[PDB]
């Protein structure tokens, strides 16, 4: 009756920055809030280590997950490819949300995003299932290497990455 | 713009 807490070491060019830690609302969004915590631990074979975010905008948000194709086009959930939007109760309300990137309605996957603002324009469109818990100033150090257009200037990694509760 | 797309991604 607890909700999970799970961290990413954030590298920058093989370089440690340092830890995001993130609580999963699998009370409110359990089968999203699950698919992301068993991708951190990599039980089912695959997941989010050694992967990188690989469009990062400041002021807007840092996208990643994709660990089949690293570019936007890959990752898949631990249920098949894609699964359903489990629902829309929470919004993109400021600094720290996180929330699943897709490519139109029930198409969820593995890819994800930090929220860097109030992003209301993404209500309704995208399940917001969890928040920095720590480490927020890690998330704002990796904005420094992003850009208008989303290409990073490094390469920003996950080194390592599960379960913490 | 300020979207997050997987594969078509958008202004």
């Amino acid at each position: 009756m607890v909700n999970p807490t799970v961290f990413f070491d954030i590298a920058v060019d093989g370089e440690p920055l340092g830890r995001v830690s993130f609580e999963l609302f699998a009370d409110k969004v359990p089968k999203t809030a699950e698919n992301f915590r068993a991708l951190s631990t990599g039980e089912k074979g695959f997941g989010y280590k050694g992967s990188c975010f690989h469009r990062i905008i400041p002021g807007f948000m840092c996208q990643g997950g994709d660990f089949t194709r690293h570019n936007g086009t890959g990752g898949k959930s631990i249920y098949g490819e894609k699964f359903e939007d489990e629902n829309f109760i929470l919004k993109h309300t400021g600094p720290g949300i996180l929330s699943m990137a897709n490519a139109g309605p029930n198409t969820n996957g593995s890819q994800f995003f930090i929220c860097t603002a109030k992003t209301e324009w993404l209500d309704g469109k995208h399940v917001v299932f969890g928040k920095v818990k720590e480490g927020m100033n890690i998330v704002e150090a990796m904005e420094r290497f992003g850009s208008r257009n989303g290409k990073t200037s490094k390469k920003i990694t996950i080194a390592d990455c599960g379960q913490l509760e | 713009x300020l979207l997050v797309x997987a594969g078509l991604v958008l202004a």
